[PDB]
C-alpha cells in the first residue's frame, strides 16, 4: 500500500476522451431544447416536486453527477444563466462541439496546447468579428424593446402571451434606475418582485405600480382601502423588549409592581405619540406588534401591519420612496410614506393581499403572477427572469446582433478568410472553430425538422456573399431568411459572452489529462 | 521482536522508497515546463480540484508513506518559497533519489554519496552565481514581463500572458513599500485578489486601489462615494452590554427607562461623534446594529460589518487611516481625530457576476493594486489565481534579487558537464554519485520533451553537445550560449526568447533536494506500529 | 509507476526470511533440537517419551526414533529428523549423540556469523577440519582384526552399545544374546550380513531376563489341530505351500457335471485326492508337515490320523526361516516331494507362554542354520518395544563391526585428541580459516560436556583435566567416568565403539551444516 489506498487515477487518452464522452453527452442531452421550435421538458425533483422549463440551465440545475467535467460544465451552465439569462438554451451546447471537433485534432498527437492558442487566436477574431458587425439601437424607442424583448422569449411558452409580457417586463425595466449613481443609474433584479397567486389567466397577471404584501390587517378597524395613505417603516418591533443587559428587579412596596406595569405600557404610549405626530397612516414592521399599541394606532385611525420580510421592506421603502426606521422618536418626516397613489387590501381568494400602487415615480414594483399553478408559474417567472434580464443588459449596451445563427455563418467565413490567411499548422484548428461553429442552426433545423445538409449547405452557400449579413433562418418554417425583416434580434452581449464563456471551457477542459479520486478530507 | 508491527531493513526498504518517491514523481510528471498539463482531484463527493502545481496537488493529496510526505513537505516549504517549482523541484528530488540509491544498489557506501552529493550541492551554486545574469541593465519591466510570462507558461492564463503579466507587472510595481530603512520590500500577499466567474480573463481588470468581498450595510445606505472621508474601527457596533457580569438591580422602577434610554444613546453619540468628523465611510470587523445603519442613512454615510482583519489592515496602510479598536484618548474620553481617517478617490458598491462587491480607488496615502478575475466556473478561477497567486512570488523575487536566471533548463544543461568534468577533481569514489548527480539532474529535459513529446535524447545530446561547445575554446563570449525551446522542439537562447526563471527558485531547489535527498538515503529500515 | 502488483498468488501469505535474520533462525531453531537431545546420551543420559497422534505413547533413547515420532513444523528440523534417520540405518546408536554434534558446531558457527564471517568460508573450513579429524582419528583408531575369534571384544562393544538403553538392567546377557545371533548369521567371507537373517520376537510377559534367544524360530502359530501332540521329538519336516485342499487351476476353469457317475466318481475323487497327499507325505518319511495356506478340516484330522502335525496359516518370510534354518526346501507339489527336500531340526515344541493366552510355537533346531530368532519376554509392551530397537540396533554395530574391524574406545576420548589433533594444525592453519578451525574444534568439544552434565560432574573440570592428560600423556584412551570409577583408562574400562561409528556420524554432519551454512533465503507459503 503506496499513494492514498483506495483513491482511483487515470491519465492520458482514456482521460481526454473521458471528458469529450462526458462533455458529448451534456450537450445532447440538451440538443432539442432550443428554437422557437424547442421542445419543454418536465423534471423530477429530489424533494417531490414538479418542475417543467425550457431553460437548460435549471435543467442542469437539477443534475447531479460524478463526471467531475461534467460538473464543471454544470457550473458553466448557471454562471452565464446567471450573466445574462438565455443562450444557455444553446451556451452549453456549443461548447461540447467544440470539444467535440476539438478531440478530432488529438489522435493527430497535436498537443492540445497548441490548439488551445488558436482557440485564444480565434475568441479575439470572433469577437471583433461580432462588433464590426453589430447594431446600435436606441433605447426611448419601447416598440423595438418588445420585439427584442419578444424576439428573445419566442423560444419559450410565453410566446403565445408575447405581448402582455413584452409590455409586462418593458414597465417593469423602465421604472428601475437608482439615479443616485450621477449618470450612471444601475437597475436591480432584486426589487422587482415576482409573484405567484394561483387561479386567474396569464391575461389577468400584470405589472402594479408597487408593491404587494401577503398579509392581512392586524386589526378590523383599520381601513383596508385608503386614497393617499401616510406610511412609516418601523424596522424595529412595536412592543416591549427585555432590557438586554441581563437586568432585574427587586421591589419592596406593593404599588411597584402595578407600578412597573404601568411603565411599560407607558412606554408603549411614549412610542405611538411621536408616530402619531407625524400624521402617518400606515405603520409597518418586520417585527411584532404590540396589540396595545395596535390599540393607540386604532385610536390613531392609522393601519399597522407585522412581521413582513426584510426583502420586502426595502421594497416597500423603494416604493413608496420612503426611508425604513428603527426609531420612532427619531422618525424623520421625510420619510413619510408619501407617494403611494392608493392604499388597498384585497381578497385572492383565502388570502388578503396589500395593494399600494400608483406611486408619484416607482423606482420599485413586484410583478402578480396570475396562471394556472405555481409550477406553470414558476416555469412564467423563468421566462421573465430572463426576459428582464436580456432588457436590463440592452440597457447596459444599444448594440443589436442578429444571432439565429446568421452572425454565427459570419464570424465563419470572416474566419475562413483568416484561416486561408493564417498558414501553419493552427490553420485546421482554426478553421475548425469555425466549422464547429456551424452546428447551432443545424441545431434549428434539426429542431425544425428540415434538410439540415440541404440548408444549412445553401445557408453556407448564402452567406459566401459580401453583401448580406443578416441571412439567418426562420424557426418554423426552417427556410433560409434575412434577419431584418424577420426581426429575431439580440443584444451583442449576450452572444458575446456566449463566445467568451464557449471557448474557456474547452482550454480549462483542453489541459486536462490525469484522474485522482478519493480525497478524505 | 515488536507487537503490532515487523519491520524491514536493507534493500527493501531502501528499494520501497524509491518506488515511493519515484511514484510521486510520476503523479506529477506531467505538469511541468511550458507545455505543463494541470491535474485535477474529484475529491470525494464532487468538490473536484484542478490544479497543476503540485504544492497544492501534494497538499490536497491523501498519503501514508513516510517518505512520500516529506517530499509532500518538502514542496510546500518550497511553495512557502518559491510558488514554482513545484513544476520541477521534486521531481528533482527523487530522481536525485533514484540514481543515488542506484548506486547504493549494488553497493555504495550512503555517506559516501552523500558528501558528493553535499559537495555537489555548494560546488553547482557557487558556479551558478558564476553563470547568473543580472537584470539591473536590462529594462525593468521586460524581464519582469518575461519572467512572470515565462511563469505564465505551463499555466491556464499562458496564452494570454502579455496581456496577464502587464497587468501582473503594474500590480507589484504599485505594490512598492518601503522596508527596513535600507530594503524596499515587496510584501506578498498584500495585493487583493478576488474571484468573479463570468466573463474572461481579457475582462479580468487590475484594481488601481482596493476592492472588497463586501456589500452595502444598508440597501438605504448609498452605494458610491466620489470623496475620501474614509473611517475604519474595529470596534462592533451595538447597544451595549454590561460587558462583563454586571448586574441591574432596581429598587427605584422610575429610571429603567433612562438605563434603557442610555444603552443605545452611548452607541448614539459614539456615531454622532464619529459622524461629526465628517467621515462619511466606516468599516467594522465587528458587528453592525440596524439603529447604527438608520443613523447612517440619515447621516449619509458609507457602514461596512464583518470585514475580515487583514483587508482593512491593508486599508488603514493604503488610505492613511488609523485602525481602531475603540474610541478613547490619552484622557479617559473616547474621542475620535479626522487624522485617523484614510483618504481614496471613490469607494463604490459594483455588481459582478450579480453580485455587489465595493471597490476602493486611488488611495492617496498609499498606493493599493486588487485584481478582479473574470473566469468561466469556480473551477477555473481559483486555480488560476494560484498561478497569479505565484505569479507575483517570483517577482518579488526577481524584485527581491536583481538577479535572473534564464528558463528552459539550461542551469543543469551548464550543470551536467561542469560538474562532470569537476566529477574528475575529486578523485574519490564520490565522483561517481556526482556523476549520476548530473546525470540524474538531466531529467528537467526529459521531463519537458515527453510532454512536449519529441525525442528527447536528440533534443538532449544537442542540449548537451552546445553546452559541451560552450565548454570549448574560452573565448566564450562568442562561444557560451543558453538556451532551449520545445514549441519548435529545438533549442535557442531562451536568454533571446526571454524565458528566463529567478535564481533562488533553482537556488533553494537543489539546497532542499539535496537535504531531502540527504534525508531519505540515509534510511535503512523502516519499523511500523498497529495503532491501538 | 507505484501501485501494487501481483508476481505469486497469495503474495500476501507469501512470507520471506532472508539472510543473516534467517541464518540465526535456523540457528536459534537448530538449538532447540541441541538442547531437545543433549540429556538422551550416554550411560547416564534419560530418554523420552513420544505420544502419536492416534493417542499411542513411546517412550525411548534412540533419537532417531524419537525425532521420527516427532512432529516438527520447521523444515530444517525436518533435515535434522531425516538426517538422524539417514545415521542409524546407516550405523546406528551414536544417533545418540549425532544432531547434537550438529547444532553446537552451528551454534557456534553463528559465533563466526556474529563476526560476520562468511558462510562459505565456514563450509570449507570446518571440511577440512572434517578431514583433519578422520585421518588423526583412523591413526589412533584401534583394531579387532588383530583379535582372535572375536567372543568378547563384541561382547564389551555390545555392553558398551547397552550401557545407554534401559535394558542395561541384564545388558551382559543382551550382550551375548546378539553376539551369539551375529556370528551364527554372518558371512566372514563377505563382511556382511542380512538382518533378515535375524528374527526379532518379543512377546510380553515375563522378566527381562526371560528374554531369550532361540537358536532356531518360533511360530506365532498354534498347532492346526488341537489334538495334535505338543511336544515332537524327531523333526522330519515338510514344508508346503499348497494347501490341502483339491487342486484347483487358477485360469477360470470350472466343471460341468452332467450324470449321476459323474457326481460320484468326483465325490469318489473328492476323498481319493485326500488319501493321495496323505498317502504321499507318508511315503516321504517326514514327522511334521508346514503349510502356508488353509487346510480342509476334513484331511486335517486325517492328516492328525496319522501322526502328523503341521502348521497351517504360516507366514512367508517365517516358512524360510523355516526352510534355511532346517536346511529345508519348499514344494509347491505333493508329487514332486522328496525326502531330501525335508526339513530336519532338533526339537520343536508349542509354547503355552501367556499364563492365559494362546500359545506360541519354537523350533529347537539343533543342526547349523543361517537363520535364528531371539525371543524377548518382560513386564511392559513399550518396554519390549524399546528392547527391540536397542536390541535391533546392537546388531547392527557387530554387523558394522564386521565390515571394518577397527574400532576405539569411546567414552568421549577419541574426538577429544581430536580437536587437540585439530587444533595443533589450527596454528599452521594459516588465516581466517584459522579462526574456523578453533570454531569446529571448540564446537566438537560439546560431547564429553554432555556426558558430565548427564554425569552431573562439573563438565569443563572434567574435560580440562581430560585433556591435559591426554595433553600430558599420548594415550588417547582417557574419556569420562561415566559410572564414577577413578580410571580414565577407557580402553580398561572397555567402553569402545568403532571406527566408522564416529567416522561417518561426523563425516555426515559436516555435509550436512554445509547445506545448513549454504542457505540464506526462504519463502513460506501461509497456511
Amino acid at each position: 500500500l503506496v499513494l492514498s489506498q483506495n483513491t482511483k487515477r487515470e491519465s492520458g487518452r482514456k482521460v481526454q476522451s473521458g471528458n469529450i464522452n462526458a462533455a458529448k453527452t451534456i450537450a445532447d442531452i440538451i440538443r432539442t431544447c432550443l428554437g422557437p421550435k424547442s421542445m419543454m421538458k418536465m423534471l423530477l425533483d429530489p424533494m417531490g416536486g414538479i418542475v417543467m422549463t425550457n431553460d437548460g440551465n435549471a435543467i442542469l440545475r437539477e443534475i447531479q453527477v460524478q463526471h467531475p467535467a461534467a460538473k464543471s460544465m454544470i457550473e458553466i451552465s448557471r454562471t452565464q444563466d446567471e450573466e445574462v439569462g438565455d443562450g444557455t438554451t444553446s451556451v452549453i451546447i456549443l461548447a461540447g462541439e467544440m470539444l467535440s471537433v476539438a478531440e478530432h485534432f488529438l489522435e493527430q498527437q497535436m498537443h492540445p496546447t497548441v490548439v488551445i492558442s488558436a482557440y485564444r487566436k480565434a475568441l479575439d477574431d470572433m469577437i471583433s468579428t461580432l462588433k464590426k458587425i453589430s447594431i446600435p439601437v436606441d433605447i426611448s424607442d419601447s416598440d423595438m424593446m418588445l420585439n427584442i424583448i419578444n424576439s428573445s422569449i419566442t423560444t419559450k411558452a410565453i410566446s403565445r402571451w408575447s405581448s402582455l409580457a413584452c409590455n409586462i417586463a418593458l414597465d417593469a425595466v423602465k421604472m428601475v434606475q437608482f439615479e443616485e449613481n450621477g449618470r450612471k443609474e444601475i437597475d436591480i433584479k432584486k426589487y422587482a418582485r415576482v409573484e405567484k397567486i394561483p387561479g386567474g389567466i396569464i391575461e389577468d397577471s400584470c405589472v402594479l405600480r408597487g408593491v404587494m404584501i401577503n398579509k392581512d390587517v392586524t386589526h378590523p378597524r383599520m381601513r383596508r382601502y385608503i386614497k393617499n395613505p401616510r406610511i412609516v417603516l418601523l424596522d424595529s418591533s412595536l412592543e416591549y423588549k427585555k432590557g438586554e443587559s441581563q437586568t432585574d428587579i427587586e421591589i419592596t412596596r406593593e404599588e411597584d409592581f402595578t407600578r412597573i406595569l404601568q411603565m411599560e405600557e407607558e412606554y408603549i404610549q411614549q412610542l405611538c405619540e411621536d408616530i402619531i405626530q407625524l400624521k402617518p397612516d400606515v405603520v409597518i414592521t418586520e417585527k411584532g406588534i404590540s396589540d396595545l399599541a395596535q390599540h393607540y394606532l386604532m385610536r390613531a385611525n392609522i393601519t399597522a401591519i407585522r412581521r413582513v420580510r426584510k426583502t420586502d421592506n426595502n421594497r416597500i421603502a423603494r416604493a413608496c420612496g420612503a426611508r425604513i426606521v428603527s426609531r420612532p422618536e427619531e422618525l424623520r418626516e421625510d420619510d413619510v410614506g408619501t407617494g403611494a397613489g392608493l392604499l388597498e387590501i384585497k381578497k385572492i381568494g383565502d388570502e388578503y393581499f396589500t395593494f399600494i400602487t400608483d406611486c408619484k415615480d416607482p423606482k420599485a414594483c413586484t410583478i402578480l403572477l396570475r396562471g394556472a399553478s405555481k409550477e406553470i408559474l414558476s416555469e412564467v417567472e423563468r421566462n421573465l427572469q430572463d426576459a428582464m434580464q436580456v432588457c436590463r443588459n440592452v440597457l447596459l449596451d444599444p448594440q443589436l446582433v442578429p444571432g439565429g445563427g446568421a452572425s454565427e455563418m459570419a464570424v465563419a467565413h470572416a474566419l475562413t478568410e483568416k484561416s486561408k490567411a493564417m498558414t501553419g499548422v493552427e490553420q485546421w484548428p482554426y478553421r475548425a472553430v469555425a466549422q464547429a461553429l456551424e452546428v447551432i442552426p443545424r441545431t434549428l433545423i434539426q429542431n425544425c425538422g428540415a434538410s439540415t445538409i440541404r440548408l444549412l449547405t445553401s445557408l453556407r452557400a448564402k452567406h459566401t456573399q459580401e453583401n448580406c449579413e443578416t441571412w439567418g433562418v426562420n424557426g418554423e418554417t426552417g427556410t433560409l431568411v434575412d434577419m431584418k425583416e424577420l426581426g429575431i434580434w439580440e443584444p451583442l452581449a449576450v452572444k458575446l459572452q456566449t463566445y467568451k464563456t464557449a471557448v474557456e471551457t474547452a482550454v480549462l477542459l483542453l489541459r486536462i489529462d490525469d484522474i485522482v479520486s478519493g480525497h478524505k478530507k | 521482536l515488536s507487537v503490532f508491527g515487523d519491520r524491514s531493513t536493507g534493500e527493501t526498504i531502501r528499494s520501497q522508497n524509491v518506488m515511493a518517491a519515484a511514484s510521486i514523481a510520476n503523479i506529477v510528471k506531467s505538469s511541468l515546463g511550458p507545455v505543463g498539463l494541470d491535474k485535477m482531484l474529484v475529491d470525494d463527493i464532487g468538490d473536484v480540484t484542478i490544479t497543476n502545481d503540485g504544492a497544492t496537488i501534494l497538499k490536497l493529496l491523501e498519503v501514508e508513506h513516510p517518505a512520500a510526505k516529506v517530499l509532500c513537505e518538502l514542496a510546500d516549504l518550497q511553495d512557502k518559497e518559491v510558488g514554482d517549482g513545484t513544476t520541477s523541484v521534486v521531481i528533482i528530488a527523487a530522481e536525485l533519489l533514484k540514481n543515488a540509491d542506484e548506486l547504493v544498489k549494488q553497493k555504495i557506501h550512503p555517506t559516501s554519496v552523500i558528501s558528493g552529493y553535499r559537495l555537489a550541492c555548494k560546488e553547482a551554486v557557487r558556479y551558478i552565481n558564476e553563470n547568473l545574469i543580472v537584470n539591473t541593465d536590462e529594462l525593468g519591466r521586460d524581464c519582469l514581463i518575461n519572467a512572470a510570462k515565462t511563469s505564465m507558461s505551463s499555466k491556464i492564463i499562458g496564452i494570454n500572458g502579455d496581456f496577464f503579466a502587464n497587468m501582473v507587472v503594474d500590480a507589484v510595481l504599485a505594490i512598492k513599500y518601503t522596508d527596513i530603512r535600507g530594503q524596499p520590500r515587496y510584501p506578498v500577499n498584500s495585493v487583493n485578489i478576488l474571484k468573479a466567474h463570468g466573463r474572461s480573463q481579457m475582462e479580468s481588470m487590475l484594481i488601481s486601489g482596493y476592492a472588497l468581498n463586501c456589500v452595502v450595510g444598508s440597501q438605504g445606505m448609498p452605494k458610491r462615494i466620489v470623496n475620501a472621508k474614509i473611517a475604519c474601527l474595529d470596534f462592533s457596533l451595538q447597544k451595549t452590554k454590561m460587558k462583563l457580569g454586571v448586574q441591574v438591580v432596581i429598587t427605584d422602577p422610575e429610571k429603567l427607562d433612562q438605563i434603557r434610554q442610555r444603552e443605545s444613546d452611548i452607541t448614539k453619540e459614539r456615531i454622532q461623534k464619529i459622524l461629526a468628523t465628517g467621515a462619511n465611510v466606516i468599516l467594522t470587523t465587528g458587528g453592525i446594529d440596524d439603529m447604527c445603519l438608520k443613523y447612517f442613512v440619515e447621516a449619509g454615510a458609507m457602514a461596512v460589518r464583518r470585514v475580515l482583519k487583514r483587508d482593512l489592515k491593508r486599508i488603514a496602510k493604503a488610505s492613511g487611516a488609523t485602525i481602531l479598536s475603540t474610541l478613547a484618548n490619552l484622557e479617559g474620553e473616547e474621542t475620535f481625530e479626522a487624522a485617523m481617517l484614510g483618504q481614496a478617490e471613490e469607494v463604490v458598491q459594483e455588481r459582478i457576476c450579480d453580485d455587489e462587491l465595493i471597490l476602493i480607488k486611488n488611495t492617496k496615502a498609499r498606493t493599493s493594486a486588487s485584481i478582479i478575475l473574470r473566469g468561466a466556473n469556480d473551477f477555473m478561477c481559483d486555480e488560476m489565481e494560484r498561478s497569479l497567486h505565484d505569479a507575483l512570488c517570483v517577482v518579488k523575487r526577481v524584485l527581491e534579487s536583481k538577479s535572473v536566471v534564464p528558463g528552459g533548463g539550461a542551469v543543469e544543461a551548464a550543470l551536467s558537464i561542469y560538474l562532470e568534468n569537476y566529477a574528475t577533481s575529486m578523485g574519490s569514489r564520490e565522483q561517481l554519485a556526482i556523476a549520476e548527480f548530473a546525470r540524474s539532474l538531466l531529467v528537467i529535459p526529459n521531463t519537458l520533451a515527453v510532454n512536449a513529446a519529441q525525442d528527447s535524447t536528440d533534443l538532449v545530446a544537442k542540449l548537451r553537445a552546445f553546452h559541451n561547445e560552450a565548454q570549448v575554446n574560452p573565448e566564450r563570449k562568442n562561444l557560451k550560449w543558453i538556451g532551449l525551446d520545445l514549441s519548435n522542439g529545438k533549442p535557442r537562447d531562451n536568454k533571446q526568447a526571454g524565458v528566463f526563471e529567478p535564481t533562488i527558485v533553482k537556488v533553494k531547489s537543489l539546497k532542499f533536494a539535496t537535504e531531502a535527498a540527504i534525508t531519505i538515503l540515509r534510511i535503512d529500515d523502516l519499523i511500523k506500529l498497529h495503532p491501538e | 509507476y507505484g501501485r501494487p502488483f501481483l508476481i505469486i498468488k497469495d503474495q500476501d501469505r507469501k512470507s520471506r526470511l532472508m539472510g543473516l535474520e534467517a541464518l540465526k533462525s535456523h540457528i536459534m531453531a537448530a538449538k532447540a533440537v541441541a538442547n531437545t537431545m543433549r540429556t538422551s546420551l550416554g550411560p547416564n543420559g534419560l530418554d523420552k517419551m513420544m505420544v502419536d497422534k492416534d493417542g499411542d505413547v513411546t517412550v525411548t533413547n534412540d533419537g532417531a526414533t524419537i525425532l521420527s515420532m516427532m512432529d516438527v513444523d520447521h523444515q530444517i528440523a525436518k533435515l535434522m529428523v531425516e538426517l538422524s534417520k539417514s545415521q542409524d540405518d546407516e550405523i546406528g546408536d551414536g544417533t545418540t549423540g549425532v544432531v547434537v554434534l550438529a547444532g553446537a558446531l552451528l551454534e557456534e558457527a553463528e559465533q563466526l556469523l556474529d563476526r560476520g564471517i562468511h558462510p562459505i568460508r565456514i563450509a570449507d573450513g570446518y571440511e577440512q577440519a572434517a578431514r583433519v579429524a578422520i585421518e588423526h582419528l583412523d591413526k589412533i583408531s584401534d583394531s579387532v582384526l588383530v583379535d582372535i575369534k572375536d567372543t568378547e571384544p563384541l561382547i564389551q562393544t555390545a555392553k558398551t552399545t547397552l550401557g545407554s538403553k534401559v535394558v542395561n538392567s541384564c545388558h551382559r546377557q543382551m550382550a551375548e544374546i546378539a553376539v551369539n545371533a551375529v556370528l551364527t548369521v554372518a558371512d566372514m567371507e563377505r563382511r556382511d550380513v542380512d538382518f533378515e537373517l535375524i528374527k526379532v520376537e518379543g512377546k510380553v510377559g515375563g522378566r527381562l531376563e526371560d528374554t531369550k534367544l532361540i537358536k532356531g524360530v518360533i511360530v506365532d502359530k498354534d498347532f492346526s489341530h488341537p489334538q495334535m501332540p505338543k511336544k515332537v521329538e524327531d523333526a522330519k519336516i515338510a514344508i508346503l505351500t499348497c494347501p490341502f485342499e483339491p487342486p484347483k487351476p487358477k485360469t477360470k476353469h470350472k466343471l460341468d457335471v452332467t450324470s449321476v457317475e459323474d457326481y460320484k466318481a468326483l465325490q469318489k475323487y473328492e476323498k481319493e485326492k485326500f488319501e493321495e497327499m496323505i498317502q504321499q507325505i507318508k511315503e516321504t518319511g517326514a514327522n511334521l508337515a508346514i503349510c502356508q495356506w488353509g487346510f480342509d478340516d476334513e484331511a486335517n484330522h486325517l492328516l492328525l490320523q496319522n501322526n502328523l502335525p503341521a502348521v497351517r496359516w504360516v507366514g512367508g518370510p517365517e516358512i524360510e526361516l523355516i526352510a534355511i534354518a532346517t536346511g529345508g526346501r519348499i514344494v509347491p507339489r505333493f508329487s514332486e516331494l522328496t525326502a531330501e527336500k525335508l526339513g530336519f531340526a532338533g526339537l520343536v515344541q508349542e509354547i503355552s507362554f501367556g499364563t492365559t493366552k494362546d500359545k506360541m510355537l519354537v523350533i529347537e533346531q539343533c543342526k547349523n542354520s543361517r537363520a535364528v530368532t531371539i525371543f524377548i519376554r518382560g513386564g511392559n509392551k513399550m518396554i519390549i518395544e524399546e528392547a527391540k530397537r536397542s536390541l535391533h540396533d546392537a546388531l547392527c554395530v557387530i554387523r558394522n563391526l564386521i565390515r571394518d574391524n577397527r574400532v576405539v574406545y569411546g567414552g568421549g576420548a577419541a574426538e577429544i585428541s581430536c580437536a587437540l589433533a585439530v587444533s595443533q594444525e589450527a596454528d599452521k592453519c594459516p588465516t581466517l580459516e584459522q579462526y574456523a578451525m578453533r570454531a569446529f574444534a571448540d564446537a566438537l568439544e560439546v560431547i564429553p560436556m554432555a556426558l558430565s552434565e548427564n554425569s552431573g560432574m562439573n563438565p569443563i573440570q572434567t574435560m580440562t583435566e581430560v585433556r591435559a592428560r591426554q595433553v600430558k600423556e599420548m594415550n588417547p584412551a582417557l574419556g569420562i567416568d561415566c559410572l564414577h570409577k577413578g580410571t580414565n583408562d577407557m580402553k580398561q574400562q572397555h567402553v569402545i565403539e568403532t571406527l566408522i561409528g564416529k567416522k561417518q556420524q561426523i563425516s555426515l554432519a559436516t555435509q550436512m551444516v554445509r547445506m545448513i551454512l549454504k542457505i540464506d533465503d526462504i519463502r513460506k507459503p501461509g497456511e
